[PDB]
């Protein structure tokens, strides 16, 4: 199955972890549990903003115009990168806006970080029509000392 | 009550220093942050710091180069700027609660840089 994993602002706003004013290692571990073990599926962008490899995961960048970099696989189009994934239970795909896109159509669960932050970004996370998706697990933090804003987990399940 | 200080006119590579004095909350409970304000330009987060002091997060843009800090028995909050480009020439401001409804910031100190 292909799973797609966002942090969503405030009006769904999405964009790059190192360019949002907000600290919250809560969703680095939450995004770290579900995807070790597992492919990640990313654009070329979110790439150049982690700068390296995730470690623990098979790395996979989708663009159109390909890398220079032995740690990860490159590949020019869905098919490639579902395939580079090769025989998974779960393929993560962990964004940019226009990755989120491609997939969504694909995807049968969804894993949503809800940040109470209103921030700048890339983009808005792709329309995910209510009645298409049921919440199967929904959970709320309040901001703390190491986390700068609050936060909900929430874990969506394709109709 | 947010007011920050130590703005002023530098050369390029220079260093400078801005202070904000913060009064009527507890201040050692919250998040604090930098952002700026560069001529036409929206405003612009620059540096965030934890209650203790003990997390920070800077913008790409200044990585490398500035520096928060915070003094909870003071209750200022520090923002050391060094290698100082003309880009980064702005109206600094110290601000509470960022990136929320409740974010307030100071009046603000303007920075110049210029050869």
């Amino acid at each position: 199955m292909i799973s797609l994993i966002a942090a969503l602002a405030v009006d769904r706003v999405i964009g790059m972890e190192n360019a949002m004013p907000w600290n919250l290692p809560a969703d680095l571990a939450w995004f770290k549990r579900n995807t070790l073990n597992k492919p990640v599926i990313m654009g070329r962008h979110t790439w150049e903003s982690i700068g390296r490899p995730l470690p623990g995961r098979k790395n996979i960048i989708l663009s159109s115009q390909p890398g220079t970099d032995d740690r990860v696989t490159w590949v020019k189009s869905v098919d490639e990168a579902i395939a580079a994934c090769g025989d998974v239970p779960e393929i993560m795909v962990i964004g940019g806006g226009r990755v989120y896109e491609q997939f969504l159509p694909k995807a049968q669960k969804l894993y949503l970080t809800h940040i109470d932050a209103e921030v700048e970004g890339d983009t808005h996370f792709p329309d995910y029509e209510p009645d298409d998706w049921e919440s199967v697990f929904s959970e709320f933090h309040d901001a703390d000392a190491q986390n700068s804003h609050s936060y909900c987990f929430e874990i969506l399940e394709r109709r | 009550q947010l007011q920050e200080s130590g703005g002023g006119l530098v050369q390029p590579g220079g260093s400078l220093r801005l202070s904000c004095a913060a009064s009527g909350f507890t201040f050692n409970n919250y998040w604090m942050y930098w952002v700026r304000r560069a001529p036409g330009k929206g405003l612009e987060w620059v540096s965030m710091i934890n209650p203790g002091g003990i997390i920070t997060k800077y913008a790409e843009s200044v990585k490398g180069r500035f520096t928060i800090s915070r003094d909870n028995a003071k209750n200022t909050l520090y923002l050391q700027m060094n290698s100082l480009t003309s880009e980064d020439t702005a109206v600094y401001y110290c601000a509470k609660d960022w990136a929320t409804g409740l974010a307030k910031k100071g009046q603000g100190t303007q920075v110049t840089v210029s050869s």
